[PDB]
């Protein structure tokens, strides 16, 4: 199992 | 002679309209060695361009920590959880339900052509994909879905490439 995750850009 | 404010305005109308019709134009499913279904460009996207949105259930963290784990026991759903931080806490777009939605087929790399951004309509946040290099008719659209786990890596040992 994963998941996804957005990392910062403004 | 587009200033900076109105390059910025009508900007922002382009991909609010694009969010809001729901057209998901230029795009089609296929098969994709390896990764079950996944979806290809049938028309040129240029760099900046709007793709599509990734479009689901938007959740707060502690629903989303639940749904993953009833997901979890159920091997023939799969994973489409997207967490993102919005207004200093964090939503997930839970994408698990089969809609005719393409955002939600499009598989990983990181060496993608897509971009995840942030983009919020009066107050409601939505994760859309852009392009991040020009893109060919016939290339699988790719992102980096971003989960750097330990776990999940030994479990999907393609998340590292
Ligand atoms: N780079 C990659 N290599 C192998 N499988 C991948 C992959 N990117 C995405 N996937 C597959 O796609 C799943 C995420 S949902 C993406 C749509 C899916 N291929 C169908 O449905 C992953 O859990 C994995 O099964």
């Amino acid at each position: 199992r994963h998941r996804k995750v957005l990392r910062d850009n403004y | 002679r587009k200033s900076k404010a109105e390059l910025q305005s009508e900007e922002r109308k382009r991909i609010d309209e694009l969010i809001e019709s729901g057209k998901e134009e230029g795009m089609k499913i296929d098969l994709i060695d390896g990764k079950g279904r996944g979806v290809i460009a049938t028309k040129q996207f240029s760099r900046g361009d709007f793709v599509v949105e990734y479009h689901g259930d938007l959740i707060e963290i502690t629903d989303a920590k639940k749904r993953e784990a009833l997901y979890a026991q159920d091997p023939s759903t799969g994973c489409y959880m997207y967490y993102f931080q919005y207004l200093s806490k964090t939503y997930c777009v839970d994408a698990t339900r089969e809609t005719n939605r393409l955002g939600r087929l499009i598989n990983h790399s990181k060496c993608g052509n897509c971009q995840t951004k942030l983009h919020d309509i009066d107050g409601v946040p939505h994760l859309i994909l852009i392009a991040s290099r020009d893109i060919a008719a016939g290339e699988e659209l790719l992102y980096d879905y971003g989960d750097r786990s330990k776990a999940s890596i030994e479990a999907h040992p393609w998340l590292k490439h």
